[PDB]
RNA sequence: UGAAACUCAAAGGAAUUGACGGGGGCCCGCACAAGCGGUGGAGCAUGUGGUUUAAUUCGAAGCAACGCGAAGAACCUUACCAGGCCUUGACAUGCUAGGGAACCCGGGUGAAAGCCUGGGGUGCCCCGCGAGGGGAGCCCUAGCACAGGUGCUGCAUGGCCGUCGUCAGCUCGUGCCGUGAGGUGUUGGGUUAAGUCCCGCAACGAGCGCAACCCCCGCCGUUAGUUGCCAGCGGUUCGGCCGGGCACUCUAACGGGACUGCCCGCGAAAGCGGGAGGAAGGAGGGGACGACGUCUGGUCAGCAUGGCCCUUACGGCCUGGGCGACACACGUGCUACAAUGCCCACUACAAAGCGAUGCCACCCGGCAACGGGGAGCUAAUCGCAAAAAGGUGGGCCCAGUUCGGAUUGGGGUCUGCAACCCGACCCCAUGAAGCCGGAAUCGCUAGUAAUCGCGGAUCAGCCAUGCCGCGGUGAAUACG
RNA sequence: AGCGCCGGCCAACUCCGUGCCAGCAGCCGCGGUAAUACGGAGGGCGCGAGCGUUACCCGGAUUCACUGGGCGUAAAGGGC
RNA sequence: AAAUGUAACA
RNA sequence: CGCGGGGUGGAGCAGCCUGGUAGCUCGUCGGGCUCAUAACCCGAAGGUCGUCGGUUCAAAUCCGGCCCCCGCAACCA
């Protein structure tokens, strides 16, 4: 148990914060809590849509939430049905002017959180874990990634002896700062226990 | 706070109805009241005396349990008959009641311990290691600690007579004098081989191992093998020696033979010339030979114990200390405490009280 | 004893001394920082995610 | 010459990969050696083993547990104990039925919780000049689902971390060798801090590691000039205070700079030795960063989670106690045993940080802790703030002392609802052990050790001598 | 209409109970609180007035080798 | 010149 | 019954005769070395001198009586 988190090790170099604003000593805990609840609500509701990143902006009594997703329509709805419903639930929680945007995820198979969530869904469906990991890595590499690595840990297949099972292709240089590596984690609940899924996608070095 | 103490007098009284079997003794009580009821039953009064003494032997069970369900129930109605009328004398006079039935039930709990010849002698505890070795010698030392803290939390004296510490780590054997009151009653229901399934610290890669150690328990006797020689049973013959001596030996009855009548032990002496030197010597030799039989008895009874004393081995056991899922199970009654390192502290009362049935 | 404790810590007490901070995220009463309202563990955990504005790994 | 009974599920041959050797060869690391300062002895602080206890909650167990989870246990925390209480319940989603919703205010009992109870006005869309009729805003009462459990299992798990180890390694693709496990490559010669690079080679490539990309520090530039600075000219209340200026210092963003680049020499090359230039030289110093894996390592008690277990209780509230015990035992530290010292008085020189029921200038009362006044500062402005060792003077004169500051008596301050258990601080008095520590053992190779003080997180206060940082002064030694 | 079996050999899989106990076993091996290996059940496989077990013979056994084996280090060259 | 470490390796 | 020798920490022995002072070895207990045990290293604790009485100023010691232990002798008929 050793490796550093590959995103927090690149903050302000190759990857940018998800809550970008300023706040004073008296205030920043409360804005932080409100952010995390925004992420709880959306992170439950927008799971079926294909949620990847949740950016948050704050000026003064107004806040802009930018949702990255593979299925924008599942967020927006029919002409804006769900999109409006979201603002009502949202500014109900926030109690303030909550602007909610939606954006593409141009290629969901180069989104590490998405790949991770897809494998976790596969293994909750009793799929063959090894086969699935090889497939996920192949889908990421065919989508143009310069490297890929996928890891699954736990009671794989229901076995009593826990095990870690991983596959990789190309380059994943986790020691390189200027190397852009998207990272994602997904949690899979089975009848026999939890498995953890980690996805690293090496998009390119800057 | 008082109806919590009736809550408990009904708890020890119900499984008290279990081993006593009110259900199997209210039955036998009736056709002894029937046999003794027809006028011919003092026909061979040996038959009669055993049954009239039996009848209160069962009416100290049936009818004593009959004053516990009526008695407690007229206690719990009189203490509500004191709350809602503010009558504090109806509640001192229904507490003088709870101090009387707390003794007829205390008396009926001495069918557990008042049945074992000498369940009061200052007993000895004889703990032994067993299968496994180092692990079990560790577990043996753990188990002496367990009974020492037990005996302190019960008014006994923790008196250690003989140890021998194991050579790797622990104890191969120990003997403690549990110098206390009624000590043999409690610890005789601790006789057995204590298996300790456990997880082992002496095995390198940390494997789960089983190791056993025993606890044998006995009382105290007179331990005096100095039988006096009484002239009612010695027959002493006198006759002539058989070798050199001269006109002596021929013409003098110097040799004696003392024969203990009930035993059949015979003994002679011819060593000296006086029959009284010889009568002296043969009294010694005769003392020592009945000191050797009374020795052979006692050892014979000991070997009867040893060969009837388990083996401290696999499948010869009474407990699990599966400390890898936190249980301690007494496979004999059998309970399941989950607070394991509280048993090693000395909560043996649990198993003991339920094992005296 | 815990959800009742993360709950009792919220309600204002009978005496202002009895107030402590608990980690608003996991309920931990130990090593709670005032300025995040988080414990040291959740602090590290969100910080690694990048969901703490401006917060970064410090190196000198 | 030569059995059997009985017994075992093997006994075996060779070869492979490891691991190990009181086998060898070649290397490396404060590993030893060379040194300097400690620990082990004392008193105290702190954690732990024990023991005690109603409870002294729980975990951590050689290195890699033991000032560790605990970056703040009087209540709270708190998970333990004792006692007093509550039963869809401190909390979620429900569905149903009664009250009135909602919110605030008191009374009784009680240690408090809790139990009892007396107050008072509900918007809506509505028939409303009318009793009256709701819906669902939220609460109350009775239910039934359910909640809740720091109860067990880290040997069912995720996540995160410790460790070997910043060690130089661990593999894959194709080809080749072998019946095969597997080998080759990755070995060899040279070289490097390095599986670093060079040369050779049935191998030729590739990946994860190494390195680099990132941060701080060292030189310089550009852009900026206040709340920072003051070289020069004016005033100068006698203080960068004022004019004024941004030079300098600084502050903080962006760049330059070092690449064995250049000369000598040895080299097949890679490199190595030496020299210059330069603030810096051969990774410039420090940091972040930790390969495949190992320890069935650690954590179900941070969180999550499979299963097993509890359901007027293994849940919940409260008051009090315990976590602070003390015949003992170990680990980590603090202060010392003194003259290269101690005390007093006066006088200099930092950095990094923190601060609106906060940091507190200055004034006054008190020997003091502190208290009462009171300006400034959303803080490069104002404040914490004095840095301490040092320097200058004076006292001590080798003693258990003007060393040492434990223990205890007495008197106070502050925080807090409350300092008995069980707080910190001040003052008077008391003034212990300790005269440099057995066996044994730890750290450190340069701005390092040693020594000196300053800040912060936690935090009402604090048991901090801990931890994470900051600067001041500043060594010894390395044959091997 | 019954009997055997359903860990591999060897065709047929789940739930509960149990918790190195009770037990299974032809060999290898199963059982220490999620057992396709124990016991019951549901389901399944194989046979069917039969189905299994024990005993014995040949086979598999080129494991006495005539067909059809071996003896440097596995058992095996006699000391010459 | 210097002994030993049983009993349940997935 | 005789002669003469002994009894001293947990074990085995020394100390007496020429009285004041109880020692050695092993063990036991606390600490170290080791991953751990043994071995080793450092420190510590430990004896009514069989009993009664008493010689003397004073007894483990000297002198009586008893109590267990060991050795020898117990012959001539
Ligand atoms: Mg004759
Ligand atoms: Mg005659
Ligand atoms: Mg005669
Ligand atoms: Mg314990
Ligand atoms: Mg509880
Ligand atoms: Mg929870
Ligand atoms: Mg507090
Ligand atoms: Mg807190
Ligand atoms: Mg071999
Ligand atoms: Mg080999
Ligand atoms: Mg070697
Ligand atoms: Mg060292
Ligand atoms: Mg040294
Ligand atoms: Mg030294
Ligand atoms: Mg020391
Ligand atoms: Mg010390
Ligand atoms: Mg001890
Ligand atoms: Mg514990
Ligand atoms: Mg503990
Ligand atoms: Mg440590
Ligand atoms: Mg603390
Ligand atoms: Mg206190
Ligand atoms: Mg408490
Ligand atoms: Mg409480
Ligand atoms: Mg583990
Ligand atoms: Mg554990
Ligand atoms: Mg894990
Ligand atoms: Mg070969
Ligand atoms: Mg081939
Ligand atoms: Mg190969
Ligand atoms: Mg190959
Ligand atoms: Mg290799
Ligand atoms: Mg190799
Ligand atoms: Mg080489
Ligand atoms: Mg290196
Ligand atoms: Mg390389
Ligand atoms: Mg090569
Ligand atoms: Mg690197
Ligand atoms: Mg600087
Ligand atoms: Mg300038
Ligand atoms: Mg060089
Ligand atoms: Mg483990
Ligand atoms: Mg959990
Ligand atoms: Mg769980
Ligand atoms: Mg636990
Ligand atoms: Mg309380
Ligand atoms: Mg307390
Ligand atoms: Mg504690
Ligand atoms: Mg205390
Ligand atoms: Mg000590
Ligand atoms: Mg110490
Ligand atoms: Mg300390
Ligand atoms: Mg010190
Ligand atoms: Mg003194
Ligand atoms: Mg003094
Ligand atoms: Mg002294
Ligand atoms: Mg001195
Ligand atoms: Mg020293
Ligand atoms: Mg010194
Ligand atoms: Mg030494
Ligand atoms: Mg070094
Ligand atoms: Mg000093
Ligand atoms: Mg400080
Ligand atoms: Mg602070
Ligand atoms: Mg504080
Ligand atoms: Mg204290
Ligand atoms: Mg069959
Ligand atoms: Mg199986
Ligand atoms: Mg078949
Ligand atoms: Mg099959
Ligand atoms: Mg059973
Ligand atoms: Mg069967
Ligand atoms: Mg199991
Ligand atoms: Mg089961
Ligand atoms: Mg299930
Ligand atoms: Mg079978
Ligand atoms: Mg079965
Ligand atoms: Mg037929
Ligand atoms: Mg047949
Ligand atoms: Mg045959
Ligand atoms: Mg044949
Ligand atoms: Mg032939
Ligand atoms: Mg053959
Ligand atoms: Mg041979
Ligand atoms: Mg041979
Ligand atoms: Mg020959
Ligand atoms: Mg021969
Ligand atoms: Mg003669
Ligand atoms: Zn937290």
């Amino acid at each position: 148990g050793n490796k550093i988190h590959p995103i927090g090790f690149r903050l302000g170099i190759t990857r940018d914060w998800e809550s970008r604003w300023y706040a004073g000593k008296k205030q920043y805990r409360h804005l932080l809590l409100e952010d995390q609840r925004i992420r709880g609500l959306l992170e439950k509701e927008l799971y079926s849509a294909g949620l990847a990143r949740v950016d948050i902006e704050r000026a003064a009594d107004n806040v802009a939430v930018t949702v990255h997703v593979a299925k924008p329509g599942v967020v927006i709805g029919r002409g804006g049905e769900r999109i409006r419903v979201l603002r009502e639930e949202l500014a109900k929680l926030t109690g303030k002017n909550v602007a909610l945007n939606v954006q593409e995820v141009q290629n969901p198979n180069l989104s590490a959180p998405l790949v991770a969530q897809r494998v976790a869904e596969q293994i909750e469906r009793r799929f063959a874990v090894r086969r699935a990991i090889k497939q996920a890595v192949q889908r990421v590499m065919e989508s143009g990634a310069k490297g890929a690595k996928v890891i699954v840990s736990g009671r794989i297949g229901g076995a009593e002896q826990a095990r870690t099972e991983w596959a990789a292709q190309g380059r994943v240089p986790l020691h390189t700062l200027r190397a852009n590596i998207d990272y994602g984690f997904a949690l899979a609940r089975t009848t026999y226990g939890v498995l953890g899924v980690k996805a690293y996608i090496f998009l390119g070095e800057v | 706070p008082v109806n919590n103490r009736i809550q408990d007098l009904t708890e020890r009284s119900d499984v008290l109805r279990g081993y006593l079997d009110y259900d199997a003794k209210k039955e036998r009580l009736e056709e002894v009241n029937a046999e003794l009821e027809q006028p011919d039953v003092w026909n061979e009064p040996e038959r009669a005396q055993a049954l009239g003494k039996e009848r209160s032997s069962l009416e100290a069970v049936v009818d004593t349990l009959d004053q516990m369900k009526q008695g407690l129930e007229d206690v719990s109605g009189l203490l509500e008959l004191a709350v809602e009328a503010d009558d504090e004398e109806t509640f001192n006079e229904a507490v003088a009641e709870l101090d009387a039935l707390e003794e007829k039930l205390a008396q009926l709990e001495f069918r557990r311990m008042f049945s074992g010849e000498y369940d009061s002698a200052d007993c000895y505890l004889d703990i032994q290691a067993g299968s496994g070795g180092t692990e079990a010698q560790d577990w043996a030392s753990m188990l002496e600690r367990m009974y020492l803290r037990w005996a302190e939390s019960r008014g006994f004296k923790t008196e250690i007579i003989e140890e021998s510490e194991g050579e790797v780590a622990g104890i191969k054997s120990v003997t403690i004098k549990i110098s206390g009151d009624y000590a043999y009653g409690w610890l005789r229901t601790e006789t057995g081989v204590h298996r300790l399934v456990r997880k082992s610290p002496f095995d390198s890669g940390g494997r789960r191992h089983t190791s056993f150690s025993s606890a044998f328990v006995y009382p105290e006797v007179d331990d005096d093998i100095d039988i006096e020689i009484n002239p009612a049973d010695l027959r002493i013959d006198v006759y002539r020696t058989s070798g050199a001596g001269g006109q002596h030996v021929n013409r003098t009855e110097s040799a004696v033979r003392i024969t203990h009548i009930p035993t059949g032990i015979v003994t002679q002496c011819q060593n000296d010339r006086s029959q009284h030197k010889n009568k002296d010597q043969a009294m010694k030799q005769m003392k020592a030979k009945l000191y050797e039989l009374e020795m052979q008895k006692k050892n014979a009874e000991k070997q009867a114990m040893e060969d009837n004393k388990s083996d401290i081995g696999w499948g010869s056991q009474i407990r699990s200390y599966v400390l890898d899922d936190s249980r301690i199970k007494d496979l004999r009654t059998g309970v399941e405490t989950r607070n394991t390192q509280a048993v090693l502290d000395g909560s043996l009362d649990q198993f003991i009280e339920a094992s005296l049935k | 004893a815990r959800k009742a404790l993360i709950e009792k810590a919220k309600r204002t007490p009978k005496f202002k001394v009895r107030a402590y901070t608990r980690c608003v995220r996991c309920g931990r009463a130990r090593s709670v920082y005032r300025f995040f309202g988080l414990c040291r563990i959740c602090l590290r955990e969100l910080a690694h995610k990048g969901q703490l504005p401006g917060v970064r790994k410090a190196s000198w």
